[PDB]
């Protein structure tokens, strides 16, 4: 009888755990937000510093056409902010990440994009939502939008060829596999786990004195 | 994560 | 006459197509065979170059070569270079035909031709050279630090470069040129699943070393002269068998065996040749391991190598060696429309990557290999592929 | 007679040696053979057990097996069984000499002496049937809430089991059997690395496939009836080049095919049996991700199997086929000796990994392999393995 | 100029995180001591619990001969200590792991023992300490302290055979690549990260109704 | 980690 007693407590214990790691995740969550704040500061102080981290980042490169450099070469600021602090209603895992773009003259326009990631149910698949945002004038002929009949032979054509640009992505919302942009739940992991988290660390290694990184 |  | 010059007399008339000659930046490097310590003659330098080409048709690339040049030197006047053939692939996309096998010996003839000068005027060393410089050595914070220290002092955060720190060699135009390579079908090697693509046409052990016989045979004949050494070695088989494929050949001299025989130390290690991703280093590197290395001769790594599955357990495969000189003296610096040498190992890596990093089980990836290829080098480095008129009847 | 008869009449005499017959739970598994819709005689259950051998000698172990039984029961006195030999692997760490071809050979006779009725005795079901279990679906907590509410009001912490949820069947003691096996030589299949090891043979697939086609041979001979269908098969080989092989068995009714054939429903799927790890089973499930199972005829199957790679740059390999009844009817319920059967597949893979699970490039693995499997059979399961006296002259 | 700020900044923030993990560590490190205390408490009570953990335990057989577990049968209590708490002079990834045996009646002691595992610099190694253990009086053939000559034939062979059991594991070092224990971090690791953190859960599985688990 |  003294075992149901030690048995019915080891259960307890079973089912805090899981609270418990929710707390000490927390924890972390809250310790790095203000520290990103103040290095977000002076990073926003420094010319051209998400440009630099983007083109030296060399996995990132992988995910997308050699031709969205030229408008990733607009990003001013890139902010990942994780949901379960605004809420207890978010898991820990979940977080938005948001873009500024600068535009160019006559071709992409000026814009800042927050697209939303979220753990879904089923242990659990990260997804997200369609999010708005103004593709270049040059991606005209592959643009989803501008397409009249996306089942048409030249119309699966060109939109295959769009849902591979970095814009592709923002549409992106892990339930239409083999349909959607390519692997975007790993990019937005990319994202809020090494890009955002270690920004300084490339743009430290741009900087290399000497061709020859 | 296959990448490209 | 110019690569250019040389794919568009083996394509077919009228149509076009583009290609890609990437070249890495000349690097010194270690001795392309282990020296010896005690040896009379070592080498002083080793230049190895990669020569890395894709053929694209209508919007999609369908082949592509990867060959290593390596420039040895002994001392004043006493040089030597090798072409090494590491892979070779087709992914089955073109929608026209071509002689994927005039293609390869055509890219060969024209890498044959370039003076070998040409990789000695500025090498990369090995190890290079007032401090206060950013590199691989240089934590984040001291890197931006220096970039502070460094702005506060001066205008910006640049330095000075006049800067020559950067090796610079010569030869005679006309040296002993070497061609090794090793016969090994695989579903694959530069377009990564395109094996799963019907139309795309896999050569067996026995039909490849044929294939590249041939090629080789074409280049003994019209690029070298008729005293050339030329071998073949086909690991697993009877000096009776390689001699029978050998009264296949036109060319008079091919003998069974390598071109690394040499009486001379007469030890493996001290003579085979160290490639990449070449079955030679593998198993010499797996003596090193298991420490015979001291151990084994020449003689008896051919017969060990058969052995321990690997060869044992696959389809033919044959060592292709070349020593000779060439017809034509090799004197050609190839012109920036030859090749494209990017900026440094990164922009290397990265351009090639867009190709042999696709995905080829379908069209989508051979047609993205080709526009990111094109949109890249527009983008960031301000060229673009060369076009082709063929111009080769029936 | 019994397992212990079979080996020691093989193994050279006064010598010394111990063995292992592992043997999986009977477990109604599905059809070996993927049934039609539309079909008048579909399968009412298939009995799938796993015979696992291996051999040991003066503390080493050297040689392992690994043949799936399959029995399939159409109707009340509609049987049907098949062996199907999946891998047979040496370490070449036996001190002394020995024939594993008269070895295998042997163990396959065991096996077919067997009465199918044994396996029909208890078997665990695919999916199984008063509440409040602990089973996979049981979160920790639950079992744990489930032990305390089992405490409280019971003694102690178990159940009642009369239990006979655990299925039963019956078939005649001599009914049609198959034997099916793929050759396909490797470095080594149950023994890692043992490759790496100088002293193990290893046969190539032209001596792979005589090696067992001479081991059928007999078992035709001796253990089948003279009307007994014998087919070979050698993808990416002529008909002639096979009749010619066939040629040398002794056995009169080998002809080149397979035992598939069955003009009723020409359709590959619904013709080809699907075994672990078997090249069949690959390129089947291939097409169903490529969904052209119900296009690919019998015939087509085999002419595209020997395309995409795999087949087109490997070594030999052949399908060998067997359908016809048994000499002497099969009729022998293994004794505790002939076989050890584990409580559960949790010991039994803990066990098999004792072997299969062991490093080999070395003495020390296949040393470690024997200890490690007696010092189990001895401490958790109250066994030890057999021990044979050899009794072959010469 | 406000570049230089802006960098110099960043610097700072640079040197700090790795301050900061430390702490979001040593906080997690807190949380689940008291946490460890209380579910050990119950687990005392419960007879057999370790005995039947370390059979349930799939991937633990691998790293010992099978005949440590009539020793093995013999483990009372496991408590893993993380020395982080204990002074700032340790790697967060530091941590003790004791074990109480039984002992049997004429050949193997009842006993107590602590090896102490912690990271030696170079990314860090996880390197240990020998310590003592009263090896069971079966094993008196392969016992590395009744052989005479570990360098002799007969003597590498008894030797190596000891360095296969448990009791070996308990000399490893880290130091000596091939010659001591075979993975002896990993399965120290082993025991940190996944047995003691979830023994519950396979104590938990061993309890399955009806023999076929 | 080999396992073995
Ligand atoms: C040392 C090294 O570099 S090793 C690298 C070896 N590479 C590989 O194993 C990778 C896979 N192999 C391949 O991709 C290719 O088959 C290659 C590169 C080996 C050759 O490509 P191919 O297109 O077959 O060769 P090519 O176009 O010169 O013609 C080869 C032969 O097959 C024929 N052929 C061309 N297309 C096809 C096709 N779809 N089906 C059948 N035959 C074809 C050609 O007519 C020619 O026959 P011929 O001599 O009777 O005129
Ligand atoms: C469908 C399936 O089950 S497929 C599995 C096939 N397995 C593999 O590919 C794994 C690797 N292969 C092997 O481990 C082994 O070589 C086996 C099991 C195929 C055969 O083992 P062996 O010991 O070679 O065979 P066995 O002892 O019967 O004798 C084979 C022949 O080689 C000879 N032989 C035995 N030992 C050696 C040796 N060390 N060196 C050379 N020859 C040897 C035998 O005399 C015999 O020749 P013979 O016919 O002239 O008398």
């Amino acid at each position: 009888n003294e075992h149901a007693k030690a048995f019915l407590g080891l259960a307890k214990c079973e089912e805090e755990v899981d609270a418990i790691e929710r707390e000490v995740e927390l924890y972390r969550l809250n310790k790095m937000k203000p520290v990103y704040e103040k290095r977000d500061a002076y990073i926003d102080e420094i010319a051209e510093f998400w440009k630099i981290v983007l083109s030296q980042h060399v996995s990132f490169a992988n995910y997308i056409r050699a031709s969205d450099f030229k408008y990733i070469d607009t990003i001013d600021k890139i902010k990942v902010e994780w949901l379960a602090l605004e809420s207890e209603m978010y898991d820990t895992r979940d977080f938005s990440i948001t873009f500024h773009f600068h535009g160019i003259e006559g071709d992409f326009k000026e814009q800042q994009v927050t697209k939303v990631f979220q753990i879904k149910k089923g242990d659990g698949i990260l997804t997200s939502e369609p999010v708005p945002i103004e593709w270049p004038q040059s991606y005209d002929s592959i643009n989803p939008d501008l397409i009249k009949d996306k089942r048409s032979p030249e119309g699966k054509k060109k939109y295959r060829q769009g849902m591979k640009t970095i814009f592709g992505w923002f549409r992106w919302t892990g339930l239409k596999p083999g349909k959607e942009f390519p692997h975007g739940d790993s990019l937005a992991s990319l994202f809020s786990e090494e890009i955002y988290p270690f920004c300084v660390k490339y743009y430290a290694e741009a900087q290399r004195d000497l061709e020859d990184e | 994560t296959g990448g490209k | 006459m110019s690569l250019n010059d040389f794919l568009s007399s083996v394509l077919p008339v009228s149509e076009q197509f583009e290609y890609l000659s990437l070249q890495s930046i000349p690097l010194e490097t270690h001795a392309v065979v282990t020296p010896n310590k005690d040896d009379k003659r070592v080498p002083k330098s080793t230049i190895k170059t990669q020569h890395f080409f894709s053929l694209f048709h209508q919007g999609k690339v369908f082949f592509s070569l990867e060959v290593y040049v390596y420039v040895t030197l002994w001392d004043e006047a006493d040089a030597e270079r090798l072409i090494f053939v590491s892979k070779a692939d087709t992914n089955g996309y073109c929608n026209t035909r071509v002689s994927v096998r005039d293609i390869t010996k055509i890219i060969l003839e024209f890498i044959l031709s370039i003076d070998p000068n040409y990789y000695l005027q500025k090498v990369k060393p090995a190890i290079r050279s007032s401090p206060e410089l950013i590199s691989a050595a240089s934590t984040p914070a001291r890197t931006l630090r220096i970039l502070a220290r460094r702005l506060k002092q001066s205008g910006s955060t640049v330095l000075k470069e006049q800067q020559d720190l950067y090796l610079s060699f010569t030869c005679p135009r006309e040296i002993l040129t070497k061609i090794c390579l090793f016969t090994r079908p695989a579903s694959q090697y530069l377009f990564p699943d395109s094996s799963k693509n019907s139309k795309k046409h896999i050569l067996n052990g026995e039909e490849l070393m044929k294939w590249w016989g041939f090629i080789l045979d074409r280049l003994l004949i019209e690029c070298f002269q008729n005293d050339t050494q030329a071998k073949l070695r086909i690991p697993g088989e009877d000096p009776a068998r390689v001699r029978s494929y050998l009264r296949g050949m036109k060319y008079p001299l091919w003998q069974v065996g390598d071109i690394f025989t040499s009486k001379e130390n007469s030890l493996a290690v001290y003579n085979i040749p160290l490639f990449p991703d070449d079955p030679k280093a593998r198993f010499i590197h797996q003596l090193a391991e298991e420490d015979r290395l001291l151990k084994v001769s020449l003689s008896s790594f051919w017969i060990e190598l058969q052995e321990r599955q690997e060869f044992k357990l696959s389809v033919t495969s044959s060592v292709m060696g070349i020593s000779g000189y060439s017809l034509a003296t090799p004197s050609l610096f190839p012109s920036s429309a030859d090749v494209i040498v990017p900026k440094s190992r990164k922009q290397f890596r990265a351009i090639k990557k867009y190709i042999t990093g696709e995905e080829y089980d379908t069209e989508e990836g051979a047609i993205e290999a080709f526009t990111n290829i094109r949109d890249f080098l527009l983008l960031r480095m301000a060229t673009n592929l060369q076009s082709l008129t063929g111009k080769r009847e029936h």
